[PDB]
């Protein structure tokens, strides 16, 4: 088998950290918690596409 | 406190006058005090020039006392430190200079800057806490650029306030291993923050030798060895280790027979088994050797470190149970913040853990590991195509982008090799790019040949046409006799005079082989040929006998050239035995359209003893194996792949002939069709004849005849007489094993494949001429080794289309480049000073193979084991 975040037909969501990190995550887990959903069902690729987008800034809440 | 300025504070509190810092001499060493002051004294020379909190100080500089001290003076700065190897290449330094873009650029001229100016006291500061980054280093990328994990204070104190470190172990450590790898922030770290003494090693490569008298020499107590030089230096150096308390080896699979070297049942020297990969901060996993009892064949990873969090899963992120197999995720506190600049790749592999604390996160390694009975981890492998080479982290797609980029290259593909001696090292197999429309070396291939040629003509007398120079066996070495090469003649001779031949050209004429027979029953004969030499030699010849002195033209020029040819005058051109010393594709294309203009309507070309592609490989293994018989299977394939790649002579598919024909309208007829006899030599094995007509010639359409398989549908010559008789006369039998490459692999010694019953093409025509059938037997599209055969109720009707039949899309590769052969030679050379020139030197890969296409699986993927072995 393959690893399932790296899928590519794959479902998936885009969770985010208390401290606005994102994380890639297949949508047949478990969702961890300490984590918000932020981006609905969907391919590997816009999810990926969102991340690029949306983060931007990788510093922890420290300033940012 | 939560960082490494602060608990450095508390070590030089307690000990200002205990040693802290050693030279590679041994002449000099600083105190915590001096060390604290000078470390100070930078860190106010860093903030003189901009570095405040939260900047990156990219450090390029040899491994040192004043990096030691730079290092701290940067994070007491409230910056991140980044070391940069100053050995690679400026390509690679500018490129991660450029990427990490930082606050300043520290070098060696550090050492001649005047520090003296500055204070000794704290620099104070705004706050720095735990989550701020300490360091960043680059990791091989899989795309092709680096990435950097980007490190954290709570990080390394994560890794360096682990309960393990809290002895007299590390009083004096070895600092040895690069300011780039991560193995740096245990030597540094570890001594530093427990009252130790790093003493540092000398900059560059150091061999095992030179470790092991550094070792015993300083009175080291405690070690980083990556698990390849620890065997090296453990099996020549054992005396070494006497004054050794700890070893921490690592970074590959460690040898249990090179741990039992050092271990004894007193246990005054440990050896730990270190994992961990950068992302989670040097070690995640430790397995301690105390007593040989300890040292297994499987050699496990063992148990999580303090900060760190060990979970083996499945491909549903589920906990595996005991002695089951699953992938290694390492959660914790020594967890990385990420890759800096890359938000997507650090959200795919640094990911939400599901076990540990709700913020925390857990990093996908992507190591095979299984619990054992005993409790303790065990390293199974890797899943992707990472490895490990001379201690560093390799990711072949880094090399395989690299090599993509270069000019003469399409494809390529990185592997692993383990060499006779055990070391494991890369070799590149590539494939080179293929332009349509010729090259510039093109030109310079054909005055090559014309060079051959003029020399082999000029000079070097006789009659017309009856002279056969001398033609050698590839097989042999001996000559061809002369009664074969004389029905190789006369078969060509006969197929012109059976077209009714009136006003011929012939391309390439030379000394006159077909020129003497066909032009004296001729209306008009003309002559091509590009070496001055034969032209006049022939002039003179043609001169003496007054028959055909009005009839023939000799000019002296290029095959390509059309100046000066009469258009739609002739009704045949001959291409005999001359296509096969043109550049490439293009040549050959512009050629017969050369040609076809010179036909009027209902003539054709006719192409003439023409190299097959599509039986290259098996006609260059035979003569191999014959020349070559004591050579195993794998140095066969090898050389093979060679000889095609050198080749200069051009080879064509029979698929190239009917795609050239689609384009061209006026084309309405291609006749392919293997070389008649029973004459057992290459040239009757291995070539064959095209003849391709014009637009009024009205041909035998033989594409859609109904055809039935050799050996599934008429098992026998018997089951034929059946099959015919129900077809009613019209029938092509396929897959056909043709008996003349079966006759060559018996006597070169090949051992071949196809199904059972070969038959003979020539004694398949005499069979069917007996029973009131004309045979006309061709290559098999579906494989080399098979033929097919199209047969018809006789007659002389010399104008056939679709013998030959296409199957499956199948344009892959029509021709070889022989234009090509000599670049394709300085390739493997050129490469190695590129990739050397542009990356660090365990990136470039030992040997580099060409091919001319990659061999693929069945299903599409790249099959391994056909790769050939260097
Ligand atoms: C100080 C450590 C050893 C250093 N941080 C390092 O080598 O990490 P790197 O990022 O270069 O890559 C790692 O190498 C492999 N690996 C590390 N220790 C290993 C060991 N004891 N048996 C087998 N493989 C080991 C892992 O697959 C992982 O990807
Ligand atoms: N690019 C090119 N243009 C024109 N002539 C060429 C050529 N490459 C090779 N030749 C000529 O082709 C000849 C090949 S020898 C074959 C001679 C003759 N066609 C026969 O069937 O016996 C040589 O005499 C050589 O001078
Ligand atoms: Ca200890
Ligand atoms: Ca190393
Ligand atoms: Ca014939
Ligand atoms: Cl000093
Ligand atoms: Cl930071
Ligand atoms: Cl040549």
């Amino acid at each position: 088998s393959v690893n399932p975040f790296d899928d590519e037909d794959g479902e998936f969501y885009v969770l985010v950290n208390d401290e606005e990190q994102h994380s890639l995550w297949p949508t047949f887990g478990d969702v961890p918690d300490g984590w918000r959903i932020v981006f609905g069902p969907a391919g590997r690729a816009e999810s990926v596409a969102y991340v690029e987008e949306n983060w931007t800034d990788m510093r922890p809440k420290s300033l940012r | 406190v939560g960082t490494i300025p602060e608990r450095f504070a508390a070590v030089v509190a307690e000990q200002p006058e205990a040693v802290a810092l050693v030279a590679a001499d041994g002449e000099e060493s600083w105190t915590y005090g001096e060390l604290d002051r000078w470390a100070n004294r930078i860190a106010h020379h860093l903030h003189a020039r901009g570095v405040g909190r939260q900047h990156r100080v990219a450090l390029v500089m040899e491994r040192s006392p004043l990096l030691v001290a730079a290092v701290l003076g940067t994070l007491k700065a409230g910056a991140c430190y980044v070391p940069v190897e100053p050995t690679w290449p400026r390509a690679r330094i500018d490129l991660v200079l450029a990427d990490l873009d930082p606050a300043l650029v520290i070098d060696e001229r550090l050492a001649e800057e005047d520090l003296t100016g500055y204070p000794t006291r704290p620099l104070d500061t705004a706050d720095v806490g735990g989550e701020h980054l300490a360091y960043l280093m680059y990791t091989s990328g899989s795309t092709g650029t680096p990435k950097g994990v980007e490190v954290s204070h709570r990080n390394v104190l994560s890794l360096a306030l682990d309960p393990c470190w809290a002895d007299a172990d590390h009083q004096r450590v070895l600092v040895h291993a690069p300011p780039t790898f991560d193995a740096s922030t245990y030597e540094m770290w570890v001594p530093l923050l427990h009252g130790g003494a790093a003493v540092v090693a000398p900059p560059g490569k150091l061999d095992a030798a030179r470790l092991a008298t550094l070792i015993a020499e300083r009175g080291v107590t405690a070690l980083w060895l990556p698990a390849g030089l620890f065997d090296l230096i453990t099996q020549h150096h054992p005396k070494s280790f006497v004054q050794v308390r700890e070893v921490w080896a690592g970074g590959d699979v460690l040898s249990p027979a090179a741990v039992r070297r050092l271990v004894r049942d007193d246990g005054t020297l440990t050896v730990v088994n270190g994992y961990g990969p950068t992302e989670t901060t040097t070690f995640a996993a430790r397995y301690r050797m105390s007593a040989p009892a300890r040292c297994k064949d499987p050699l496990p990873i063992g148990e999580p470190m303090a900060g760190s969090r060990l979970y083996a899963l499945d491909d549903r992120l589920r906990q595996v149970p005991q002695g089951v197999i699953g992938e290694l995720y390492v959660g914790g506190d020594g967890v990385a913040r990420g890759y800096a600049n890359h938000p997507p790749l650090t959200s795919e592999r640094f990911v939400a853990d599901p076990f540990g604390r709700p913020g925390e996160r857990m990093y996908r390694t992507g190591d095979l590991v299984r619990w054992n009975h005993d409790g303790q981890l065990e390293f199974l492998g890797r899943v992707d195509e990472q490895v490990k080479i001379r201690g560093f982290r390799v990711e072949p797609g880094e090399i395989r982008a690299a090599l993509r980029k270069r000019d003469g290259v399409a494809q390529a593909v990185v592997v692993p090799r383990t060499d006779r001696l055990g070391e494991r090292r890369l070799v590149a197999y590539v494939v080179p790019e293929v332009p349509a429309g010729a090259d510039e070396d093109s030109t310079e291939h054909v005055e090559k040949w014309r060079a051959i040629y003029d020399s082999m003509y000029d000079e070097t007398a006789t009659e017309i046409g009856n002279d056969f120079t001398g033609w050698k066996s590839s097989y042999t070495r001996d000559n061809i006799p002369l009664s074969e090469m004389r029905r190789w003649r006369d078969s060509v001779v006969e197929e012109v005079r059976g077209l009714r031949a009136r006003r011929i050209l012939e391309i390439g004429v030379g000394s006159g082989l077909l020129l003497g027979p066909l032009a004296p029953e001729a209306e008009a004969y003309w002559g091509t040929d590009f070496s001055l030499p034969v032209i006049e030699r022939l002039e003179v010849q043609v001169g003496t006998d007054p028959c055909l002195k009005e009839k023939v033209s000799l000019r002296c020029q290029h095959a390509d050239v059309a100046d000066g040819l009469p258009v739609k005058y002739f009704d045949t051109v001959i291409l005999n035995s001359v296509v096969q010393y043109f550049p490439d594709a293009a040549y050959l294309s512009r050629v017969l359209d050369v040609a076809l203009d010179r036909l009027a309507p209902g003539g054709r070309i006719l192409v003439g003893d023409v190299r097959n592609y599509g039986t290259l490989r098996e006609f260059l293994t035979a003569v191999h194996h014959a020349q070559h018989p004591q050579d195993s299977a794998s140095a066969v394939r090898a050389a093979v792949e060679r000889a095609v790649l050198a080749e200069k002579e051009l080879v064509i598919d029979p698929d190239f002939f009917t795609e050239w024909a689609r384009t061209r309208p006026d084309v309405v007829a291609v006749d392919i069709r293997l070389k008649p006899g029973a004459d057992q030599n290459e040239l009757t094995r291995h070539r064959y004849e095209v003849i391709l007509h014009k637009q009024p010639s009205q041909p035998l359409r033989l594409a859609d005849v109904r055809t039935a398989n050799w050996g599934s549908e008429v098992p026998d010559l018997s089951g034929l007489e059946t099959a015919l008789a129900r077809h009613g006369g019209r029938l092509r039998l396929a897959r056909i094993p043709n008996a003349r490459l079966v006759s060559e692999a018996v006597q070169c010694g090949v051992p071949t494949n196809v199904g059972g019953t070969p038959l003979d093409p020539h004694e398949l025509a005499s069979w069917g001429g007996q029973r009131g059938y004309s045979v006309h037997c061709t290559w098999s599209a579906e494989a080399p080794g098979w033929f097919e055969a199209v047969i018809i109720p006789v007659d002389s009707g010399h104008c056939r289309d679709g013998v030959y039949r296409p199957v499956g899309p199948r344009p892959r590769q029509l021709v070889n480049l022989p234009a090509a052969a000599r670049r394709v030679s300085r390739l493997p050379s050129w490469l190695r000073e590129e990739l050397a020139a542009e990356l660090p030197e365990h990136l470039v890969p030992g040997d580099i193979v060409v091919m001319e296409r990659l061999p693929l699986t069945t299903n599409g993927k790249i099959d391994h084991s056909r790769l050939p072995e260097v």
